[PDB]
């Protein structure tokens, strides 16, 4: 409703870079927030795309921003006679970025990896990698939890199990409450897919710089599976947290697989062992549902709904015709251990092949009336197709059916805004949550800032 | 008795005719002391109104071209014609509706295009044995049904980038399958081989010479292949006047837009041709696969009929895709294509099998009901489509359109085309709702309060703009 | 908090084989490389060779091969490490190990378990008491333990009573048994006027003899 | 495989001493080393991993340097829980291997052994054998040699040896050497001594006596 689209904030990144492809607000020890933004084209030592990353102070004006220096060399270690090797060209660093603490994380999902051994090798493949940042002391490190030493015929003889080679761990990430990195990873065991959590103190603690392969003990990857169902699902292309199980001491996860079931789609709720507690299934084929999850409660009893977004849903129109448009569905939480039901809400996109629903930002209390609401991107929606983002207010009985406002792209065709989107944050300290919306194809990331609501509703 | 036209006490000719396509009007000069000009025709005429003032628009449909429907679909193409008549011309009142009629024929003897576009992954290897016949075999059998067959020929197997692709040892580049025990060709996204031709024997030959290659994951890149031999026109070469066959074969699942993010690809698909001289698709490392309602659009837009020939393994994959593009067939493939061919020519048959009436362009305020005569000259009412025919048969729908009110605009025209079909019928339509008397009024006439009014088809009326 | 916890000492023929285990405590054997290695106080330190647990995989020195075989079982949370064909050159203490980040290294250690291959029979020990010849202020004797089997022996004077100023010497083999000895250093005006007993206990073979000094 | 040799073999030193023991490698192993120590008497503990990482636990005191095929692990202001034993491994290759190790020893002064020996026991003899004892007590350095002599004549079958570690609360080091004979060889010669050589005496420190004659 009150976002206000007339006097916005551009930051702008390298041309080529993707600047703007992911972000995240980051509150340093001081609770000053600044804005990380990912840019998984960036240009690296060797003239060669490899990613970046930028911490943006907020200022009204924007501008330019400094980069989060991370070491962008391969690595190659000779140790217990092999040969451990990392290659970070396109490794797409800042393809994901979320802040936690005074700590930034920022992956790399197609970072690739080898090992040699004489005549043999593990083959070269994208584990992809994480990199961790704590601004102010300078500290850094890493967390790659794909990376074997395995050597390709072992897997073989083995028939492919428990293989994770190409993982791209860092595809998706999220962090809980109490600063446990969890890490999607839907390359995983065979393009199955899989989520990889460590504690962030003990991936500081145990990581040294040129070891490559070492041992976070605190760490938990999910399972292996031999139920075809799962092939091919891409388990962990998008995930979120959030209390689902009515137990405040446990942290529940949320996990988009977008292709389960021969492209169905399914998203899971699971508990922190990964058992699973729920399964959303897709309506519809080559939907794409799960692309993107959030979780927020926006009907004010206190309870975490879901918000799935399908962005290649096809609705039915005249004369049994099919338009792609995309669709967002809402499942209340109800009282007590009780199953997620038949979604509450559906809201479907207007704009041919405008992909409403392909990132869905919870924005905290945006009017301030007491219930939260959410931003819904639709980055090729508009009647021009370039870009809209949709806000849709909470209320007792869930949300409202239709937007209470509609920000327009204020990049040219092709920016692909609202692809990423974060709210929730207060950037201005004006009392009001604002909003942050990437456009990677034009290198920029736009800032919305909430402001008095003109007239309630 | 009073009828609606002189109940409704109209002050003009244009507001008489609008009351009820029955109505009548009375320009006569002389019309007596207190007699309706509103009234029906008869009613006029019985009142002494002379004929040459009566106006009255009545609803016509006349039909001006009206060539007979072809016996054979064989020859110079094209005035084969399918749909009769293929122009007609509708004439409507206020609130008014007329009919008229449409004949379609599925013409024995139609040109055939067909494309086959085959997985060649590695477990396809064994079908490249089974088909190096195909096409002799294929025109033997299509020679009775139609006289002009061309066929074509591409392949694919999936984006050559990583993971998809396997790129170490340096020598995995150039021969995938050098950890086996044998050699394939480097990874291609999709190449075409062979142009349309009537020249079966290039086919075989052609097919002989192919062979496979191998990459690492299951679902493969077959949907960049169906885009890009339809929107590719000049290079597959399919005829303007032919069935489009795309014959699509395959064994396993398939890659589908948002997938390729696992390559690092985000760019979404954009519809256009990037097969080049080299005859590789140039986009398929920069350019995410195309979605279904993209690849509806394009097929439908080029006319082309999908035919996804699959194993049994994914055939249930594939009828659950084919809901969501209409027009899609579906057969079973055995594990080595050795009954493709049959396959093929049921397709065909089931393709031809169907006639449905599509409309465009129809103005807002046109309805349109139809009834069906298929099988028996048995009528069907509220349908425009016919199932279950055979090459050869001819159906037949009544058609009414129905005007609600009076349109600002009095002529548009609008089509009724089947589905798949080159032929349409061309309605244009005109809406009578004004009076020819309308068109010589007398501005300003000293009959009209001295100058403040008009005087127009026997009655006057407030000039402009009072 | 990981501790790798190895079992008890092994006393064996040769010829015959031994099995040690070492079971993890505070994590999962399951999660690093195991590996064992030899300790002898000449040779020094020797990798024998290593397993990683979750799959069974195990590597070896050459000089191992056929004598060691490197097993582990999840279940139990321990690994193993089989000698056959023992020989006198086994006798060593072995230790497993796993590395604490690196993947390679070689940090945490068990306790180690003592191997003695030997064909002696359990033998107790004979005393002899040392006294001087035939003269300072300062006066030295001492206690001579000889021909046991296997260790060890505990020794001490007037039972415990008599700690200071002494220094018992490590066990040597003598053939296929055992000799260790002692001295006590007092002063002129302690003995022979105060009685200095030897008090040498071989629970093995369950004796407990005591040899008082006395002069000559 | 490749020789990892460690030097020195052993050093004498003292309490906040900071000391350097080094490992050199028969080829490059770029960092892949670990150091471990052995107190008298118990297991290891880890100290260092890839060349210059202190294990969770250990003390700054140490520190590991070095590359290429040489490293050094040192010891700033040494402790009393310092003196112990020191070893290197490299972990580049298959098989990994170690290094002969370093010893740790308390420094102090010098200090001449006491020498004392022992005529064979009544029980003894009675059974059938003979041993002649000698203690040489608390000196310094560790470095010592023991000549047993038979009528004046040198004799080396029959003599097992035995040394202590430095002592806790004196630092000084002692040895046991014993003669062993049958009680019908033993007969056979009048005049038994002992020969101590240390580094605090030019001439060797001598103790004998005789059979029967008391
Ligand atoms: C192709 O589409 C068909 C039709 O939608 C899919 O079959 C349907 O799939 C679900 C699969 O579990 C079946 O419903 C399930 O079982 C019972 C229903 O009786 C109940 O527990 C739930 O409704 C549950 O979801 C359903 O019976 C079945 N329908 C038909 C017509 O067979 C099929 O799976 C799709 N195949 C692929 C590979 O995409
Ligand atoms: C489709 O068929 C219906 C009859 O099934 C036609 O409408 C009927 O016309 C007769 C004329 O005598 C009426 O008696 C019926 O009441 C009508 N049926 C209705 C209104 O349900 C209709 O003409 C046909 N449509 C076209 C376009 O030809
Ligand atoms: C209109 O329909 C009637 C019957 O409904 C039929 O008799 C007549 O021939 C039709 N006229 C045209 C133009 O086809
Ligand atoms: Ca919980
Ligand atoms: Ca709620
Ligand atoms: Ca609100
Ligand atoms: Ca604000
Ligand atoms: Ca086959
Ligand atoms: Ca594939
Ligand atoms: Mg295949």
């Amino acid at each position: 409703l009150n976002l206000d689209p007339v006097q916005l904030t551009f930051y702008a990144g390298p041309n080529g870079s993707q600047f703007g492809f992911s972000l995240d607000f980051h509150k340093d020890s001081h609770g000053r927030v600044a804005i990380v933004v990912g840019a998984p084209r960036t240009l690296g030592p060797s003239q060669e795309e490899t990613g970046g990353v930028f911490l943006c102070p907020w200022r009204a004006e924007g501008g330019q921003c400094p980069s989060l220096l991370f070491d962008l060399r391969d690595e190659t270690r000779n140790v217990g006679s092999q040969t451990l090797q990392t290659f970070k060209a396109r490794q797409g660093l800042g393809a994901s970025v979320v802040s936690w603490s005074d700590v930034i994380v920022a992956c790399a999902p197609w970072q690739h990896w080898n090992v040699l051994e004489k005549t043999e090798e593990a083959e070269k493949t994208p584990v992809g990698s994480c990199f961790l940042a704590q601004p102010e002391s300078g500290r850094r490190a890493e967390y790659s939890p794909c990376r074997g030493n395995t050597l390709s015929r072992i897997y073989v003889e083995n028939d492919f199990s428990w293989d994770k080679r190409y993982c791209e761990a860092g595809f998706s990430s999220v962090v809980t409450q109490a600063g446990e990195l969890v890490l999607g990873a839907p390359g995983g065991y065979y393009f199955l897919g899989l989520l990889a959590q460590a504690p962030v103190a003990d991936i500081f603690s145990s990581y040294r710089p040129g070891i490559l392969l070492w041992h976070v003990s605190s760490q938990s990857l999910s399972f292996d599976s031999s139920n075809p169902e799962y092939f091919d699902g891409y388990w962990g292309y998008s995930v979120a947290v959030g209390e689902f199980d009515g137990d405040l001491n446990t942290t529940e996860y949320v996990v988009g697989a977008p292709t389960w079931s021969w492209t169905l789609g399914a998203v899971e709720i699971l508990d922190s062992y990964y058992q699973r507690l729920h399964r959303l299934r897709g309506e519809q084929m080559a939907s794409y549902f799960g692309h993107s999850v959030a979780v927020t409660d926006v009907n004010g009893d206190g309870r975490h709904d879901l918000l799935v977004g399908a962005p290649l849903y096809m609705e039915s129109r005249a004369d049994r015709k099919l338009a792609e448009v995309g669709r967002v569905y809402l499942f209340l939480q109800p009282r007590g251990p009780h199953a997620l039901g038949a979604p509450s809400l559906l809201l479907t996109g207007t704009q041919l092949y405008g992909r409403f629903g392909s990132a869905i930002a919870p924005l905290g209390d945006l009017d301030r009336d007491g219930y939260n609401d959410i931003a819904v991107a639709a980055p090729y929606g508009g009647p021009s197709g370039r870009g809209q983002v949709l806000v849709f207010l909470g209320q007792s009985e869930g949300l409202r059916s239709r937007p209470s406002q509609v920000l327009d792209s204020p990049f040219p065709t092709g920016s692909a805004f609202g692809f990423s989107l974060r709210g929730a944050v207060d950037i201005d300290d004006n009392g009001y949550p604002d909003l942050i919306v990437g456009a990677y194809g034009a290198n920029q990331v736009a800032v919305y800032r909430a402001q008095p609501v003109v007239k309630a509703s | 008795g009073p009828n609606i036209c002189t109940t409704r006490g109209v002050s003009s000719c244009q507001q008489c005719l609008a009351v009820s396509p029955m109505c009548a009007w009375c320009s006569d000069e002389a019309l007596p002391l207190g007699s309706p000009r509103c009234d029906l025709k008869e009613n006029l005429l019985k009142d002494n109104c002379a004929p040459e003032s009566i106006e009255f628009p009545v609803s016509e449909a006349r039909v001006l071209e009206d060539r007979p429907l072809s016996d054979k679909g064989s020859g110079d193409s094209s005035q084969v014609t399918q749909v009769s008549p293929q122009r007609i011309a509708l004439r409507l009142r206020p609130d008014d509706s007329k009919n008229f009629s449409i004949q379609v024929r599925q013409v024995e003897d139609y040109p055939v295009d067909i494309y086959y576009l085959m997985d060649l992954s590695y477990s396809m290897k064994d079908d490249l044995w089974s088909i190096q016949n195909l096409g002799t075999k294929l025109a033997t059998q299509m020679r009775k049904l139609t006289s002009n067959l061309r066929i074509g020929f591409g392949a694919f197997v999936d984006k050559p980038v990583s993971p998809y692709m396997y790129i170490s040892p340096p020598e995995a580049l150039e021969n995938p399958c050098y950890d086996m025990k044998t050699t394939c060709l480097p990874m291609f996204g999709y190449k075409h081989v062979l142009t349309l031709t009537d020249q079966v024997t290039r086919f075989n030959e052609e097919v002989k010479k192919q062979s496979v290659s191998r990459n690492r994951d299951a679902p493969e890149g077959g949907f960049d292949a169906i885009m890009q031999a339809t929107v590719c026109d000049e290079k597959i070469g399919w005829r303007n006047d032919a069935s489009h066959l795309l014959v699509f074969t395959t064994d396993a699942k398939t890659h589908i837009a948002l997938d390729g993010r696992l390559a690092g690809i985000v760019q979404p698909n954009d519809g256009q041709c990037h097969v080049g001289s080299d005859n590789h698709y140039s986009a398929s490392t920069t350019m995410d696969y195309p979605s279904l309602g993209l690849m509806t659009e394009k097929l439908s837009q080029k006319n082309i009929n999908l035919i996804f020939a699959v194993t049994e393994n994914v055939v249930n994959l594939y009828q659950n895709y084919s809901e969501l593009i209409p027009g899609t067939t579906v057969g079973v493939l055995s594990m080595d294509s050795s009954n493709v061919l049959q396959l093929i020519v049921d397709a065909y048959g089931k393709i031809r099998s169907k006639v449905e009436l599509e409309v465009r362009d129809l103005p807002e305020e046109l309805s349109l009901s139809f009834n069906a005569t298929c099988l028996n000259n048995e009528v069907i009412p509220g349908l425009k489509s016919c199932m279950g025919l055979k090459i050869g048969d001819t159906v037949s729908f009544s058609i009414e359109a129905k005007v609600r009110g009076c349109p600002q605009e009095k002529e548009k025209s609008f089509t009724i085309k089947p589905v798949g079909f080159k032929d349409s019928l061309i309605v244009q339509v005109t809406f009578d709702c004004d009076c020819a008397c309308q068109a010589q009024a007398e501005p300003n006439s000293h009959r009209c309060n001295n100058g403040n009014g008009t005087f127009e088809c026997g009655v006057c009326r407030c000039g402009p703009g009072w | 908090e990981v501790q790798l916890q190895q079992s008890g000492a092994e006393l064996v023929k040769p010829g015959a084989s031994v099995k040690l285990s070492c079971t993890a405590s505070g994590f999962n054997i399951k999660d690093t490389y195991v590996h064992w290695v030899k300790q002898r106080p000449e040779q020094g330190l020797e990798w024998i060779g290593r397993i990683d647990p979750a799959n069974g995989y195990t590597k070896y020195d050459p000089k191992f091969q056929g004598k060691a075989t490197i097993t582990a079982d999840t279940s139990s949370n321990t690994a193993y490490l089989q000698l056959s064909s023992l020989t006198s050159e086994d006798t060593a203490v072995y230790y497993c190990v796993r590395p604490l980040y690196d993947y390679y290294a070689m940090d945490y250690w068990g306790q180690g378990t003592s191997v003695t291959v030997s064909s002696a029979k359990t033998t107790a020990p004979s005393v002899y008491p040392l006294a001087p010849v035939c003269t300072g202020s300062s006066v030295t004797l001492g206690c001579l333990v000889k021909g046991y089997f296997p260790e060890p022996v505990t020794l001490t004077w007037n039972s415990g009573s008599l700690s200071s100023g002494v220094h018992t010497f490590p066990a040597v083999l003598q053939s296929d048994l055992y000799t260790l000895s002692s001295s006590v250093t007092v002063t002129s005006s302690t003995w022979p006027s105060q009685s200095i007993t030897c008090n040498v206990a071989h629970p093995a073979s369950s004796t407990k003899v005591d040899k008082k000094i006395e002069p000559r | 495989d490749i020789l990892m040799t460690q030097s020195p073999s052993s050093m004498s030193v003292s309490l906040g001493d900071t000391v350097s023991i080094t490992c050199h490698a028969s080829q490059g192993i770029s960092s892949n080393i670990g150091w471990l120590q052995q107190k008298p008497g118990k297991s290891f503990m880890g100290l260092i991993y890839y060349g210059t990482n202190l294990v969770d636990g250990v003390p700054s005191r140490f520190s590991g340097s070095g590359s290429g095929a040489d490293y050094s692990l040192t010891i700033s202001s040494l402790d009393s829980e310092d003196f112990a034993d020191y070893y290197c491994v490299q972990y580049a290759q298959l098989p990994y291997t170690f290094g002969g190790g370093t010893k740790l020893e308390i420094k102090r002064a010098d200090a001449a052994p006491t020498v004392s020996i022992f005529p064979p026991s009544s029980e003894q003899l009675t059974s059938g054998g003979a041993s002649v004892v000698c203690f040489l007590n608390n000196f310094y350095p560790k470095d010592i040699n023991v000549k047993w002599k038979i009528d004046g004549s040198e004799r080396q079958n029959g003599v097992l040896n035995s040394w202590t570690d430095q002592d806790s609360k004196d630092s000084t080091y002692s040895m046991s050497s014993t003669l062993t004979l049958t009680k019908d060889e033993y007969e056979r010669h009048n005049s038994y001594t002992c020969e101590a050589t240390h580094k605090t005496s030019t001439s060797p420190i001598v103790k004998s006596f005789n059979r029967n004659e008391c």
